[PDB]
């Protein structure tokens, strides 16, 4: 399956929120990835399944929805929250990422 | 026209026995159609004067048409052919004239 | 033929605020939840594997004009014991409270938090039964839960 | 909010239905004559309970139904299970169809050990919860006639919440207590 | 926890490339590796992943052949290998942590995600 | 399905002077009468779920005309097992001592007076088996109950 | 070789489902056209898939049969229980058969909802196990015919290992998913 | 209903060379066949259960025209569950590995020879899953084994 | 284990015969007694067999009323009485050991063979 | 049942093995027994069920066979092994004997 992130670009300020919508080519039930990298880092991965925050992940990331349509919210961006987010299914395989959005 | 076409060669079973007629100076035409049950086919334009039998245990089929003609003159050919369908390239040949 | 769907997710089950009325999401624990798959005569448990098998239905499947009678009829045994709501239907019958299917109750541990598997709340004369006229199953309850916490 | 042992707290729960759409039918009763059996949230069968009769005919069109396929296959299947379980059934002049354009329309004739107690039966096992009202069993009732017909979805039933359990109760006991009319079957 | 993919090198395209991720700090046998590239300035890129319990691999529609996976319990580790670069084969690998997929008769498939990464091995031809 | 009738009224069953031929009431006890709630191959169980099911349509509901064949056969399948007496049938077919569900065995403690789930007797020839036939049988049956005298 | 633990070692075992061919028939699959239900070590039902039908008429003519003692009556069972198994069956033209001379030949003619997702869940349900390969549930495929015929038992079990489930799965569901075409069964 | 064939035979089970291909007699002990009698939900007890009533009706019943779909019809529902396999035919429908009875797998003591209940293989793409990816079921299974061996 | 056939007996036809064995080396109420006659020149013959725990008797079609078989468990004796005697009455006598036939509900049947045999006594008229 | 042994004489050298052979008028599954009997002693039981072995039987003797048809095979003739073998039938009652082969 190939999923895709129509925004692909948040030229936001700092202090408001923001919105990542992700949609998938096939049923993908809450099996959904956002990975977070810094310019030049690894990836990390943010949340894991539709609405689960991995360990030591700050509470303003929320992510939400289902089936096809998924949504990645910030509520409070701060100064490091700046980075390339990444949506990536493991409903089945091979394992496909999408085409990554630059939130600046 | 009774016109019977005994062969022993194969089975019977699993081949479709057909009729073509060719008229002079013409082409071929089918004009009918016997599977080894009693399920049969027919030419639309000739159907309703031709009637064509089988007989599984003597192993031959007999084509008549009524209403007998000196425009239906021709020569008459009985062939065996096999259809295949289970695959995509879906094809059918007759076999052996 | 005995039902063999089997409970999905530690070891508990959560019922989510769109399968409850007038309440929020509700949690029972592992053992509650391990006596759904070994006893028949439990009609919470029958409802919880209605719920569950149309959860998964929705979310594996796809969904056109909703005529789905064909999926329940094929796995209608695989879920539910006909002969309890065939005994709930007897017991109607003979002018005896019976388990509608619609409320039921449980006992909450006031620290712990441990919880025992939900029975259903008996109903006569189309109202529902007061808990001062089954108050003895109820104190059975409680002894059986205690008798649990012992081992 | 009386304590248990002095340890344990009573708390309760209700089960929402409503929830259980498009995968099963819902049953529910509007009042002493309506009660509806809901196939999504778009269609349903309504039942009545009522002496003016809609089907003067004795006529069931049911092979010529078959033959135009118009009409809704949850309902028409709705329709056999309800019929199939009705017990030792034999008064087939007593059942009125209607199925032209698509539409189903059943009409049972109730004017003990008769169609009318069967059919009673196989009512309240169907619409379980709320049919109590018009009440071995040996049921007679002042009803004359029981009329099915298809409705569109709407928030009918306020007597008894929607369930699934007569449906699927009369699911099992559907081919159990049919006569035999002929010697081949 | 972490994983070093031994830090970094560039060859001559046409020959063959080698990089090892060297896991710590977790049972190396209980989780898998998976193997995403990223070329440069492009999004991530899935190419494999082996079961280090066994060594049971899954490769990508396009990577089979070109690319090959093994895993060393004695020194835990997990090394790929390509054998023909190419100019589109300058990319950016990463080693990321993947608990294998489960399925039981009683019960319901738990499926899993990349939890761990690690620092990337730059390749350029 | 399973049966789901649950046997009447300490905790124990007796069957009356009516249920027997050429004997009086006699009582079984709690530890015994529990089985009968999760053994599904027990034939004793099946016949005393038949007897109380007997004895409440009586008690409760009215005698008339006497066509109570819909009730037994609404009912039939939450009292009993058929696959129970499909494999009479099966043992019956194979030339093998079965049961038709006539007369049972019990062991008594004489002086304490408990006692264990009856178990059919056996038949053959159309007569009955003699105990030394299916002595062993008995046997077990007493080491069983003896474990349960441990706890 | 693993050792789980350290004092555990996993095997395994595969069953040998051609030694029941005396008591249960036994299905398997030859490819994605050829399917086939052995009953004994002499009899067989050949399950096919088509563009290329054998009946032309529409008559399934069954008191005849019936009158004319000449089949073989495992094989009627089997095929009685493939055609009761059909949910919503409705369409009888669809349905074509000839039984002269002791043989059984079947035709199901299969040109959402409709007849062909009827009878491709029953074929499915029948073949479990190597149907798979010729795929709510709206099963579709781009055959147009199902064809069931006699066959001699033969090695035929390639593609998928001869197993008793699908038939011994179609046992329970029988009458379940009929319409009624008669008031008086 | 529920099954109530009871496996032949001290108390364990053993399939001979024919029952298996490419494989030897093999033998499983008494406490894993006693799980048999009283789960629901196993593969391996509903085909055990299938072959000894297959070996009983040819011992012990005779042969003639083949026609012996009469008896397994009388007797499929006092092997089988049904619901068991309807449930393995809904999990291969919502495209999730299921089991087509053919392939099983278990856990031997080296030393002791004491073997857990064999627990159907599962296949995915029309192919046996691979020994990964149900690891942690295997553990499950040696967890509970050793619990029930410690006692 | 063994049992012993109390020496040979030799009478006038038409007299009554009482031949007796008792068993020592087991517990005598579990197995039963079968009694089998061999006559000169001729085979193994089956007369009944007797069950030691409340002597449950089984006899032979046509050795009906002809034989009796009676136990003692005091003694641990089972004892054999032939009414009339026939010059073809004249054989060797054996009694065997054989435990009774067990039949259960949950179950199949176990039939058994004669375990062991004690010496014959020889009867001659 | 009537059960009969076909041979009835085998005048078998020692060193070479013995096949015996019993046939019995119905059904008996694997419910036979072979008994042993030296000319001057009582019989004495040699295999029991379908073959399975009394305890100190050497491994010469063995059994086989069930139904109708079973066979009793001695692989090495020893000089004790001439004796009259005994066939019976412990199925139903009552039990019924063989013949007997006499072994020379
Ligand atoms: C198990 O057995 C129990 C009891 O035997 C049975 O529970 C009963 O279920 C019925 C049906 O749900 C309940 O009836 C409801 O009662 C409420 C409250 O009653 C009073 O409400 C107001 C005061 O608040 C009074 O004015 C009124 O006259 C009643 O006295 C009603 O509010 C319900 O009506 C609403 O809901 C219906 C269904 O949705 C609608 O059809 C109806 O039009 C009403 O909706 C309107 O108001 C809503 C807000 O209130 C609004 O959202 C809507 O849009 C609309 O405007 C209903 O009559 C009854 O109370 C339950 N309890 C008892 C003791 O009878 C179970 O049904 C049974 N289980 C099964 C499976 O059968
Ligand atoms: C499960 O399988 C077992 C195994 O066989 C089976 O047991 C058998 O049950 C039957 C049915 O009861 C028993 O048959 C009874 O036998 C008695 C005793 O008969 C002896 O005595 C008479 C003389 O009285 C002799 O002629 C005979 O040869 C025997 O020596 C009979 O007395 C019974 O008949 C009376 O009762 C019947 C019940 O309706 C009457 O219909 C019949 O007319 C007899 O009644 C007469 O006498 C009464 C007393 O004097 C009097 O009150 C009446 O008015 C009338 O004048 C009956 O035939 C059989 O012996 C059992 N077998 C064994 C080995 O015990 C179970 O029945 C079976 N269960 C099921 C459910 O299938
Ligand atoms: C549950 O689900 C699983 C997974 O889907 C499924 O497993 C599959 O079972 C089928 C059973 O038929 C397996 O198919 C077999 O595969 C072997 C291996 O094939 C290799 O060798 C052949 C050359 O023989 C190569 O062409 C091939 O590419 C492979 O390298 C085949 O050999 C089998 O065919 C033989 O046996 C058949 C038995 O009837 C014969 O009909 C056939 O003609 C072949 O016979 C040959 O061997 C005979 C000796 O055995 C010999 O006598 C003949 O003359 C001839 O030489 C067969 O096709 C398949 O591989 C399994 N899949 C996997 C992944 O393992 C289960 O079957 C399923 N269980 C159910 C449905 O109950
Ligand atoms: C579950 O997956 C397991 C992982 O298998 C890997 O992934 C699959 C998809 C394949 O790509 C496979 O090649 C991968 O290894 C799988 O276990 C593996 O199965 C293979 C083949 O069945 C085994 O290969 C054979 O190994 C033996 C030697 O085994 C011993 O040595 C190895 C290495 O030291 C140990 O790890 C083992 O435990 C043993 O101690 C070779 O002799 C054999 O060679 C034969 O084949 C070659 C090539 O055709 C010929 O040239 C030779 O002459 C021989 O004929 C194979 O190479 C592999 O050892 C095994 N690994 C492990 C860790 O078990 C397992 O089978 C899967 N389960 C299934 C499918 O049910
Ligand atoms: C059985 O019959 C059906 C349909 O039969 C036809 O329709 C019925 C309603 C009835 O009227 C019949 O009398 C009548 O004959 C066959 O269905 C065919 O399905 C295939 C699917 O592969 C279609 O073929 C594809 O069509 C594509 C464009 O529409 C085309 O791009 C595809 O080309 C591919 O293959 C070529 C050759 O390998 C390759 O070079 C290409 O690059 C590409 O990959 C392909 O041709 C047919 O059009 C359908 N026929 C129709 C719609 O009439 C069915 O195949 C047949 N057989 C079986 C076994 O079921
Ligand atoms: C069994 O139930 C009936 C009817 O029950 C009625 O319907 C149920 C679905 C519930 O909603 C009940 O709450 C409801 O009452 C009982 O008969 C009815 O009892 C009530 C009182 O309990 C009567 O109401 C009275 O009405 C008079 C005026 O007529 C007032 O002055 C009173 O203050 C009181 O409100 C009611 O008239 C009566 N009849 C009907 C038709 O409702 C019945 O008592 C109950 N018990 C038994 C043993 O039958
Ligand atoms: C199934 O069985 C019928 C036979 O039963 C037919 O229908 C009944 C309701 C009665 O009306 C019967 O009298 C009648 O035969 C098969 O249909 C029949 O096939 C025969 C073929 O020999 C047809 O006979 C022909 O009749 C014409 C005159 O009409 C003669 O000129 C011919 O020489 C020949 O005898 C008969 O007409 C036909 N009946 C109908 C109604 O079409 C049917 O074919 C059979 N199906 C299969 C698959 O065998
Ligand atoms: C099983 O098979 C038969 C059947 O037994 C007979 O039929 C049953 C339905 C019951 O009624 C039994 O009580 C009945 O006996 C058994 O054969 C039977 O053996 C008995 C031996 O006592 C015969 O009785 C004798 O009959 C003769 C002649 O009439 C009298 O002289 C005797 O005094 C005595 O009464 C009985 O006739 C006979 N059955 C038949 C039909 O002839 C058989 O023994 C039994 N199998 C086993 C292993 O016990
Ligand atoms: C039929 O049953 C389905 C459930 O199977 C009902 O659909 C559910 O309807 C509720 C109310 O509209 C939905 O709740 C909504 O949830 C979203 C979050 O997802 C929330 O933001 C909204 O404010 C609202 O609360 C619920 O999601 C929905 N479930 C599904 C699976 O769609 C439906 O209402 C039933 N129909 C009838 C006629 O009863
Ligand atoms: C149908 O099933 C039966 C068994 O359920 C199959 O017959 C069996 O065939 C095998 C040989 O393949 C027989 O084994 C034989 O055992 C004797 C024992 O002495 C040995 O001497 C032989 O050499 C051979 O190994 C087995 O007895 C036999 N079972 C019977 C007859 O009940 C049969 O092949 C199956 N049918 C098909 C078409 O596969
Ligand atoms: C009962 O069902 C019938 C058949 O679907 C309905 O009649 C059709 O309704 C649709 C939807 O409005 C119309 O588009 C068709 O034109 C109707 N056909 C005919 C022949 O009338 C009927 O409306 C349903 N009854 C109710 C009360 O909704
Ligand atoms: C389908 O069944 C028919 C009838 O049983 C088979 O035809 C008979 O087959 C037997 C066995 O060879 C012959 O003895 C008869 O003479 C046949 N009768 C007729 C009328 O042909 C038929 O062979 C079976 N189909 C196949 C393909 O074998």
């Amino acid at each position: 399956t190939t999923l895709t992130q129509s925004p692909a670009t948040l030229s936001v300020s700092p202090g408001e929120t923001a919105t990542l919508s992700c949609r998938a080519s096939q049923n993908v039930i809450n099996n959904l990835a956002w990975y977070q990298q810094k310019p030049g880092q690894a990836p990390r991965l943010l949340i894991y399944g539709a609405s689960t925050r991995a360990t030591g992940i700050p509470a303003r990331f929320s992510g939400s929805g289902s089936g096809t349509e998924f949504t990645l919210t910030i509520s409070s961006m701060q100064s490091e929250d700046f980075a390339v987010y990444y949506c990536q299914q493991y409903n089945d395989w091979p394992r496909s990422f999408g085409q990554g959005t630059r939130l600046d | 026209l009774s016109l019977s076409c005994t062969v022993d060669g194969e089975s019977f079973n699993g081949f479709f026995w057909t009729w073509i007629r060719q008229p002079p100076g013409k082409g071929l035409e089918w004009i009918g159609e016997i599977n080894h049950l009693a399920s049969t086919g027919y030419n639309p334009s000739l159907k309703s004067r031709v009637t064509i039998s089988v007989d599984t245990s003597k192993n031959q089929f007999s084509l008549k048409l009524t209403s007998v003609t000196a425009a239906d003159t021709a020569v008459y050919y009985c062939a065996r052919g096999y259809s295949y369908g289970f695959a995509w390239p879906n094809y059918h040949y007759l076999d052996v004239w | 033929g005995t039902f063999t769907w089997t409970l999905s997710d530690p070891g508990g089950y959560c019922l989510t605020r769109w399968m409850l009325i007038e309440a929020e999401l509700k949690c029972f624990g592992n053992t509650a939840v391990a006596k759904c798959n070994e006893k028949h005569d439990e009609e919470f448990c029958d409802m919880l594997r209605l719920f569950d098998f149309n959860k998964q239905a929705i979310q594996r499947l796809k969904a056109e004009a909703q005529t789905s009678i064909q999926l329940i009829n094929k796995a209608v045994n695989a879920l539910i014991n006909d002969q309890l709501i065939m005994k709930n239907h007897l017991r109607d019958i003979m002018g005896i409270p019976y388990c509608n299917y619609s409320k039921y109750w449980y006992l909450n541990h006031t620290t712990t938090g441990r919880t025992s598997l939900p029975k259903c709340w008996l109903v006569s004369n189309g109202s529902y039964l007061n808990e001062t006229h089954f108050s003895d199953d109820i104190e059975q309850q409680a002894d059986n839960m205690i008798t649990e916490m012992l081992q | 909010t009386s304590l248990y042992k002095g340890v344990y707290e009573l708390q309760t729960l209700e089960l929402n239905m409503e929830t259980l759409n498009m995968t099963m039918p819902l049953s529910c009763t509007k009042n002493n004559s309506h009660h509806y059996i809901m196939v999504g949230n778009e269609t349903g069968l309504e039942l009545t309970l009522t002496n003016t009769s809609i089907i003067n005919h004795k006529f069931c069109n049911l092979s010529d139904a078959h033959k135009k396929n118009l009409y809704d296959h949850a309902l028409m299947s709705i329709i056999s299970t309800f019929h199939l379980s009705i017990p030792n059934f034999n008064q087939y002049e007593a059942m009125s169809c209607d199925f032209n354009g698509g539409k189903i329309s059943v009409q049972y004739n109730l004017s003990c050990g008769t169609v009318a107690n069967g059919v009673l039966q196989t009512f309240m096992r169907m619409a379980w919860g709320g049919s109590y009202i018009a009440l071995w069993d040996c049921i007679m009732t002042s009803y004359q006639y029981l009329i099915i017909q298809n409705t569109t979805w709407e928030d009918h039933c306020q007597f008894s919440r929607p369930s699934p359990i007569g449906y699927l109760g009369l699911l099992s006991q559907r081919t159990r207590d049919i006569y035999i009319s002929r010697r081949l079957l | 926890v972490q994983l070093v993919q031994s830090g970094a090198e560039v060859k001559k395209p046409g020959a063959s490339v080698k990089v090892s991720c060297k896991a710590s700090g977790y049972t190396f046998t209980k989780y898998g590796i998976s193997w995403v590239r990223q070329a440069p300035g492009q999004g991530l890129e899935w190419m494999g992943w082996i079961s280090a319990f066994n060594g049971y691999t899954r490769y990508g529609q396009r990577f089979q052949g070109k690319v090959t996976m093994t895993t060393d319990t004695s020194t835990n580790t997990a090394s790929l290998e390509v054998r023909t670069l190419t100019s589109n084969d300058t990319a950016v690998y990463y080693c990321a942590r993947q608990y294998p997929d489960q399925y039981s008769s009683s019960g319901w498939p738990r499926l899993f995600a990349m939890d761990v990464w690690g620092q990337g091995t730059t390749v350029t031809v």
